[PDB]
């Protein structure tokens, strides 16, 4: 949960420093990282960009965060043999669901 | 004392090339050298949601809101021309020999034991059963995977090319020879004898395989599908990319190789399904299931370990399966 | 006024400077001829402060040398392949190894911990014999820092260690942490007769250590097994 | 009283370049100057689970679930065009000479002792055995490693190039000359005299070697394979990279150099396997084994230390091996591993 909170705080830091939400070279994750780090409403991502620029895209950002958490916490094959592995997997799923709900509630 | 080597690698025999696609009219196939190649093109595809979502969702309003997004994609496609009904798929297959010798190995004693085990396999019988099954898979156009399904007439021309010119020709009806059982025919037995002479190291075999499939005017052919990145947008082949050699639709050579070694009719679960491709824990990706499951003692690794270490030579069908796996090649090690 | 910490030496730069108004000197830390670090430390620093200014670099050197020259590890496993039953750090390989995947013809196998495993089938009595013969002492990694012609068993090719090589194992700053008095008591000598070995030049009453005394000292310090 | 020098380094002789691959049709081998290069492409690969498994695995649920989620890779591949059946491989080779003189050495007494030892080797016989074996390994196209296996016809054209134009031409049938035994032939022996003149310091030898291998239309050729560095990659990256020089598939120069010095037949294990590359503790990576293990006294260092320090000259084929290792070059001395 602390890690999830840190990620939220990290996202808040991006929200502190997003004056011009312009894509650049090396921003190839801008469909999800540019969407989860989406700045205030620009003219390019206008009302016609309600699925491209103003798209509420919490599922792809949640999948990327779940992949990063699974890379940082790689479960063993017999790690779920006791209740600790199932509790850790359920806690990771609940943290991803809470982050997705907080992103969808904050997605416009 | 003797144990299996920790590294043990075999180069593949029966190397096929990438299979190129061209198009033409039927009965023009004897002048099918200037036939134009099948070009891969783009098109747009917009469709309503069709995949099974989480059912019993009591919100039809969000469902209708998702339906008003046409989720536009760009898709690679490859069709025949409107004035051509025949797809011509051409490749070459090289048969080398030396199918027992590894390319890399740790133990020399295990290497010599394996070499003499394959040597006793060759002395008991030649490669004639395996070359017969490979010649059957050459005879029917199994390497046309979805370009064979629903074809009116499939014809296979196989040229043995000894010098720079053609040394022999075989002509087959691929719909006469089934994809199910392994038959006998004198031209097919001669082709199997040539493949067996290549696999036995007594010659150098190069074959040119041409397949004509009468599909229809402007119908859709199926080349190999590439891998697509997701960092792009909904354009630029966002859903499907098709494999191509230079301005020509083509098939991956490993697809041709998979369809060539679909000879395994000895797996213990069933025999009414037909052959599968030779694999350790012989498994097909379509069914998501493993025949030659290692709880049963019929996978490639336990059979080779019992044959080489404990001298427990298996049944002759399983010996055919083990030598077919060694012709397939692989990385066998811890 | 140089400072000697085992094989390391910290020397000043023979003329200072004035940094921030205060007088300073450049201190250079060498590991023999190899120059390891330079710092600019002020005057009115005691030699202890100069010592634990460079103690961190010395500790990183010790960690890197201990990880780099670690001895090999053999693993006793059962017939399935996983479930390591025992481990033993060996200084040599059992010489009958040849690349192996364990099967169930034998209940016990001895594999290398390195990934293209070599292995041998054993029966818990020859495993004990191999572990007795080939085991590594707890400070075997110091043998990585030695020239090898001072570590050989053939007396025709052996040469005695220099004072800098002798300070790798003997001294309060050495990697064994064994003083000269304790190393003299290990060899059955006096402290002065043993300090005759640690002078540095052949003129200042320095004789070289003998073959038997050097190899017995490496045995008793737990550096080389020396069977 | 004379010990080995603590540092000792020999620069290599027989420097090859990177071998460049082009493609064309056979019997256009004389007009093979505008042949287009073999390019390196990418393709997609889906993989089964066809490796060994642990006993923690092989439960049918886990194996079937692993077969459910497959592995997808991108692979670098190099092929001939579908209208060309001949691979052409071109490189250049410099034979330099001065093989006894080290590029760095600690002891002067060891230096002139080693120099006069190589001088007595050259006085007793020339480089003609070594140059004969090197010319053999040029004549059979052993620098085509996997591109020679299963080939219909291999032909080698060697132009000795003195000024900016051709000074001499050799034409060899590389499938006729074996990879097993070292025969005798007048053109091959004249090439050996040229290479021995280069190795002796009596001249400057520059050769251009071109190989034509009749493989087949569209078949796979095998360039050198690069080393891929990825730490934490995103599930479907490249798993195989191929060496290329300016969008032309190529073989590394040390690969050609390893195939050139495959002349060691005098290793004490056997001779029925064939020649191996000259190495100290002469070892092939494919067998994972070291012939001339130092427990026998036939590795490079004990042979050299007996020949130089104690004047125990070995057998003449061991002398051939030691001089071939000096032509190979290396870091010999107390930089020991």
């Amino acid at each position: 949960g602390q890690i999830c909170d840190e990620a939220l705080q990290y996202a808040a830091r991006l929200r502190e420093l997003e004056p011009g939400w312009s894509a650049t070279p090396g921003c190839q994750l801008h469909d999800a990282e540019q969407l989860w780090l989406d700045p205030l409403r620009a003219q390019t991502d206008e009302t016609f960009l309600q699925r491209r620029l103003r798209g509420d895209w919490p599922a792809e950002v949640g999948n990327r965060f779940a992949n990063w958490l699974n890379r940082a916490v790689s479960s063993d094959s017999q790690i779920l043999g006791s209740p600790e592995a199932a509790q850790w997997s359920q806690e990771l799923s609940k943290e991803l669901t809470m982050f997705k709900e907080i992103l969808e509630d904050e997605r416009d | 004392i003797l144990s299996t080597a920790s590294v043990l690698a075999f180069e593949r025999k029966l190397d096929p090339s990438d299979a190129l696609m061209s198009a033409g009219a039927w009965a023009q196939r004897d002048a099918s050298q200037e036939w134009p190649a099948v070009t891969v093109r783009e098109k747009s595809v917009r469709g309503t949601i069709s995949n099974r979502l989480k059912t019993k969702d009591r919100d039809p309003a969000k469902l209708d809101a998702s339906i008003q997004s046409p989720n536009l994609q760009t898709v690679d496609v490859a069709n025949l021309p409107s004035d051509a009904d025949t797809l011509k798929v051409r490749f070459t297959l090289r048969v080398l020999g030396g199918a027992g010798t590894p390319s890399a190995c740790n133990d020399a004693a295990y290497r010599d034991k394996l070499l003499q085990t394959v040597a006793t396999y060759v002395n008991e019988q030649g490669f004639a059963e395996l070359a017969r099954r490979y010649a059957h898979n050459l005879a029917n156009a199994r390497f046309l995977w979805r370009n064979r399904v629903g074809a009116e007439a499939v014809e296979v021309r196989i040229n043995h090319i000894r010098q720079g010119e053609v040394a022999r020709t075989w002509r087959f009806d691929a719909l006469a020879i089934g994809l199910r059982d392994f038959k006998a025919d004198a031209e097919l037995d001669a082709l199997a004898e040539l493949i067996a002479s290549g696999l036995s190291g007594s010659g150098h075999v190069l074959l040119e395989v041409v397949a004509f499939a009468r599909i229809g005017d402007g119908q859709e052919v199926f080349p190999s599908q590439e891998l697509i990145l997701d960092k792009g947008d909904k354009k630029g082949q966002k859903s499907k990319t098709l494999y191509s050699v230079r301005d020509a639709a083509a098939i991956h050579s490993q697809k041709i190789g998979n369809a060539l070694r679909t000879i395994d009719t000895w797996y213990p679960d069933e025999d009414g399904l037909g052959p599968i491709a030779v694999e350790p824990y012989g498994s097909v990706t379509s069914q998501g299931k493993a025949y030659r499951q290692p709880k049963q003692k019929l996978d490639f690794y336990t059979l080779l370990d019992n044959w080489v270490l404990r001298d427990e030579a298996p049944a002759v069908e399983q010996q055919h399966y083990v030598i077919a796996n060694l012709i397939r090649g692989g990385v066998f090690g811890e | 006024n140089a400072i000697h910490i085992g094989p390391f030496s910290i020397t000043p730069a023979a003329r200072g400077l004035h940094y921030g108004g205060l007088p300073h000197h450049q201190w250079t830390l060498y590991y023999g001829p190899r120059e390891m670090a330079i710092k600019t430390l002020p005057d009115s620093y005691t030699s202890s402060e100069v010592r634990d200014e460079f103690s961190d670099i010395i500790a990183e050197f010790v960690i890197d040398a201990r990880h780099r020259y670690a001895p090999d590890v053999l693993e006793l496993v059962n017939s399935d392949g996983d479930a390591v039953l025992a481990r033993v750090a060996v200084s040599r390989l059992p010489e009958a190894l040849s690349g192996c995947i364990p099967d169930d013809r034998f209940p016990y196998w001895l594999l290398t911990a390195s990934r293209p495993r070599l292995g041998l089938p054993v029966t818990l009595n020859e495993y004990t014999a191999l572990a007795v013969e080939l085991s590594a002492p707890p400070l075997a990694w110091i043998t990585g820092l030695l020239p090898g012609e001072v570590l050989t068993h053939d007396a025709e090719e052996w040469r005695p260690p220099t004072s800098w090589e002798l300070r790798h194992v003997v001294g309060e700053g050495s990697f064994t942490g064994v003083s000269g008095a304790a190393a003299a008591a290990l060899l059955g000598m006096s402290a002065t007769n043993f300090r005759k070995y640690t002078a540095g030049d052949s003129a200042a009453n320095r004789q070289k250590i003998s073959f038997a005394a050097w190899h017995y000292l490496l045995d008793r310090l737990g550096v080389k097994r020396a069977s």
